[PDB]
């Protein structure tokens, strides 16, 4: 990545739902139909979708 | 980070624009330790001798 001074792309901060049990993205933005994984410590699944 | 080469042609004009970034990288040296083992297994019997 060194050399190159100014032409690089722009960042990104992770918000509230990349640092969340997401499970999958859908472009730029995290997908607002796939449920998250299932912990696999717990049987707990934090990101669902309104049936 | 030591410096860098010394520019024998350090010449620029009176009226003249800075040049192009200066971009170097931030080269580490590393190393990894070695373990160094010395096993030794004596019977019971030879420890009991004179």
């Amino acid at each position: 990545v060194a050399g190159l001074n100014d032409t690089h792309a722009a960042r990104k901060t992770g918000a509230f739902q990349f640092l969340c049990a997401h499970g999958g993205l859908a472009g730029g933005v995290v997908d607002k139909t796939k449920n998250g994984p299932a912990d696999p410590d717990t049987g707990a699944v934090t990101v669902k979708v309104a049936q | 980070d030591a410096l860098a080469s010394v520019d024998g042609n350090n010449a620029h004009v009176e009226g003249s624009r800075a040049e192009d970034g200066e971009m170097k990288p931030t080269v580490i040296k590393s190393n990894v330790t070695q373990i160094l083992r010395k096993v030794v297994r004596v019977s019971d019997t030879a420890n009991t001798t004179a």
